RNA sequence: CUUUUGUAUAAUGGGUCAGCGACUUAUAUUCUGUAGCAAGGUUAACCGAAUAGGGGAGCCGAAGGGAAACCGAGUCUUAA
RNA sequence: GAGGACCGAACCGACUAAUGUUGAAAAAUUAGCGGAUGACUUGUGGCUGGGGGUGAAAGGCCAAUCAAACCGGGAGAUAG
RNA sequence: UUAUUAAAAACACAGCACUGUGCAAACACGAAAGUGGACGUAUACGGUGUGACGCCUGCCCGGUGCCGGAAGGUUAAUUG
RNA sequence: UUCCUUGUCGGGUAAGUUCCGACCUGCACGAAUGGCGUAAUGAUGGCCAGGCUGUCUCCACCCGAGACUCAGUGAAAUUGAACUCGCUGUGAAGAUGCAGUGUACCCGCGGCAAGACGGAAAGACCCCGUGAACCUUUACUAUAGCUUGACACUGAACAUU
RNA sequence: UUUAAUGUUUGAUGUUCUAACGUUGACCCGUAAUCCGGGUUGCGGACAGUGUCUGGUGGGUAGUUUGACUGGGGCGGUCUCCUCCUAAAGAGUAACGGAGGAGCACGAAGGUUGGCUAAUCCUGGUCGGACAUCAGGAGGUUAGUGCAAUGGCAUAAGCCAGCUUGACUGCGAGCGUGACGGCGCGAGCAGGUGCGAAAGCAGGUCAUAGUGAUCCGGUGGUUCUGAAUGGAAGGGCCAUCG
């Protein structure tokens, strides 16, 4: 019938890009699915949000057999 | 605190607590009112005389606040383990 | 907007209780838990009561 | 004559040692039963009053 | 001149001159400057051949935390 | 010799047109027009007062004033 | 009849109908006393609608109002 | 009272969206907020005809009062300042004032009203204001009045139970 | 066992009575007076009427309210939340721009351990059919996910079973997102618990909608307060409801 609706933005994305140092529990990604997976030292929120689980440099990889998409914590 | 209709700050957040009115008949003394009293001995009367509590305080507790030199006799005041210290190490002496 | 508001009362004599959703024509049974009564600070059985 | 306070918001803001101003949290009246238990803890410990609402606060309390 | 995104505007106001004509006052409060004194500062009413002097009743400050009892350089939270 | 009868002056009214419209006049003049023994007209005096009066009713009229008169006061009402 | 842009098909009207009113009348003006109605008494008075006269004025009581009914349900102060 | 609509037919006229007569398809008549008739009446509305005419074709002349000139007296609205032309263009978008260009010796008097978005009244329309007034009602909240009962002023005797 | 009737308290009314009260009936006096008052009398009579309280009625009167957005206003539509696009490869980003949803559900559809892997189609086969259950092959998620869309999902987050209540209490390093009120994520710590041999996992659900501040008030609790004192009322605090 008639249009004229939306709802608020989410403010998804990544928060903290490759190389970024960060202290344990920052949040890395906000994201809807795991379109990003939690590699070493970082964990899985309910809402599949990654949030680091120790201090160091955060580093994008593609690994495993589907070339999918991790985030790990170079811990320094 | 008008803020242009929005509900304001102080009407959208609750309410909390009660005025106690013994509060309002307690007051703290520091060390360093100590030596202004006029006797040696301290209690309710002689710190009142001494314009350092007010007239219609009735309990009163001395705290480690500033410094004693002189040896003084709390009585009938409630005092504070640090302040007890202070007071027994300047040969003062607490008794309630 | 069929689900009740009930509470689960604590079988201590402590009178901690939680609250949760029911819906009463479904599930007539009554709803019997065993929960943590942060007043004795040990894992108790819990029963439906009235909200 | 004397500035008079708003005694309502006497009722709701203590004032603290460095001069802030704490109060409860909103949205623990009523509804709880729908409320996350660790949001409602989380609402339980008073706040400091924000830097942007603090002009509005102290014209308000002018004797706290 | 005003008002406006924007006025030579054919938008407003003024025929001209002279006189008058609009951010004040009181009491509180906060901040800045300045002066005095300084862990202290200051008096109010009132007394007073009174702008002196007296008057320290009070007020502010030197301690906070807690809804509060209460504790106190810590306190609250919690069984911790 | 009846009549809210007829024609028509005074008298009362105000249908048309022109003039006038900083007028002769804050409602008139000129030429026509209606009623003209009646629910007529007029003098003097009186009564009804403002959310009230009076009104053969138009929200008409109530001192050139009316969907609530005038004067003084609240009063420097309030004016995003 | 709209004083001062509307005189009319508007208002009034005689007549008609409904309805209220038994007299300390209804009703109206009055905190009240009282006064009008009326020094009248239902062939009178008030209100409402219609509007000379002629021929007429059909159907609907579900809604709203009014009138009558009093059994039952509900229901105030009071009582406790 | 009929939107469609200047309905259709008839009458009147050389020609009639009006008028009169009828038809009924009454958008959306109708019976005392009356229906349909109705002689008389009307500074009432519509239409037709005779008479009459400067109403007109189409104006002409004339008589008076002004206008005009002289003498006397002597206003008003309005007014930022003016050394105050046309055109085309431009531009708060319709120019005396800008650009380009044309024209134009200086100043009156009688006339005419196209412009000066001419004068007059801080638009009556429209919108807006958490403006106003008065009016309406089964808006809300009250309330005068009207009405109900209890208690008081207010008593006795006796039935009935 | 029961029944009647004389004696009593309180009501429920009525038929009398006169003495309150009414009299805008008559007469008398004040008084050379249709007011008023007093008196006599008649008629009413505990009614009427008035006061306080109370229900109903009450545009008779009064005070007021009667939203905003808007290619002018009205009318219509819309107003909070979720998903996608517009949105210009971080975030965010408007229009009465283009499309859809939500105002819940679930004590299992939650936790854990163990296991499992679709759609569709082909072939064969009692009733049996285009489509039921059976078997095989193809296929490879074209399926599934309590519900819109999007992003996810095989280690499955999809499907099944066992045991269960972590849909725990106190906290919380550190971040995310908001002008703010707020909202979100969270390792780890303490207490206690479930499943598993164990490593471990569990502070609801694949994620993102399923919501409402404050005031006022209710209910339970409470080594808080208690207006002389002891209590209590009330208040506070905690949990929770409208
Ligand atoms: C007889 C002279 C009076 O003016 C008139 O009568 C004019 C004919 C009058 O206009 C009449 C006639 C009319 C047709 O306009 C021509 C009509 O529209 C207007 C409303 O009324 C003016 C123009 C009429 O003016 C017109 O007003 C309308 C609203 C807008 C017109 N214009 C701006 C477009 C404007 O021209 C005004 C308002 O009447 C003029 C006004 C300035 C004065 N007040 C009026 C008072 O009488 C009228 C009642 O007013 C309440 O009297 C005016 C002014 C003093 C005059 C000049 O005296
Ligand atoms: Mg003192
Ligand atoms: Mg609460
Ligand atoms: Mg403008
Ligand atoms: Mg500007
Ligand atoms: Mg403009
Ligand atoms: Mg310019
Ligand atoms: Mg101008
Ligand atoms: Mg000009
Ligand atoms: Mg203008
Ligand atoms: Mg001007
Ligand atoms: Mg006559
Ligand atoms: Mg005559
Ligand atoms: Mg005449
Ligand atoms: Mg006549
Ligand atoms: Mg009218
Ligand atoms: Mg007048
Ligand atoms: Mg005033
Ligand atoms: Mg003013
Ligand atoms: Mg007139
Ligand atoms: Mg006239
Ligand atoms: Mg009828
Ligand atoms: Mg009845
Ligand atoms: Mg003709
Ligand atoms: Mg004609
Ligand atoms: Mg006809
Ligand atoms: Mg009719
Ligand atoms: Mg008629
Ligand atoms: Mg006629
Ligand atoms: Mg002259
Ligand atoms: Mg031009
Ligand atoms: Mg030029
Ligand atoms: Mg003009
Ligand atoms: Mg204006
Ligand atoms: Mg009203
Ligand atoms: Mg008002
Ligand atoms: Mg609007
Ligand atoms: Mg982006
Ligand atoms: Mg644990
Ligand atoms: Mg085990
Ligand atoms: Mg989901
Ligand atoms: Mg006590």
């Amino acid at each position: 019938t008639r249009n004229g609706r939306d709802s608020e933005a989410k403010r998804l994305g990544v928060k903290r890009f490759g190389g970024e140092s960060v202290l344990a529990g920052s949040i890395i990604v906000r994201q809807r699915g795991t379109k990003f997976h939690a590699g070493a030292n970082v964990g899985c929120g309910r809402d599949h949000t990654l949030f680091a689980k120790a201090d160091g440099k955060v580093k994008f990889e593609v690994k495993g057999p589907k070339n999918r998409k991790f985030i790990s914590i170079e811990a320094e | 605190g008008f803020e242009g209709g929005q509900m304001p700050l102080y009407r959208r957040l609750p309410k909390f607590g009660f005025t106690s009115r013994k509060a309002a008949i307690t007051a703290e003394i520091r060390l360093s009112d100590l030596a202004k009293v006029e006797g040696g001995v301290v209690d309710l009367n002689t710190l009142k005389a001494a314009n350092i509590i007010g007239i219609q305080i009735e309990f009163a507790k001395v705290i480690l606040a500033g410094e004693v030199t002189t040896p003084v006799t709390v009585r009938g005041l409630r005092v504070t383990k640090g302040a007890r210290a202070a007071i027994e190490a300047a040969g003062g002496k607490i008794e309630e | 907007g069929i689900r009740e508001k009930i509470k689960l009362v604590s079988s201590a004599g402590t009178g901690h209780f939680y609250t949760t959703t029911k819906n009463k024509r479904t599930k007539p049974e009554k709803l019997e838990l065993k929960k943590f009564d942060p007043v004795v600070r040990q894992h108790v059985i819990y029963k439906e009561a009235k909200i | 004559p004397k500035i008079k306070t708003v005694r309502g918001a006497a009722k709701r803001f203590k004032k603290t040692g460095k001069g802030g101003f704490k109060h409860k949290h909103a949205n623990l009246r009523h509804i709880l039963t729908k409320k996350a238990t660790k949001r409602k803890r989380h609402l339980r410990p008073k706040a400091m009053v924000s830097k942007g609402d603090l002009g509005l606060v102290i014209a308000c309390l002018p004797y706290a």
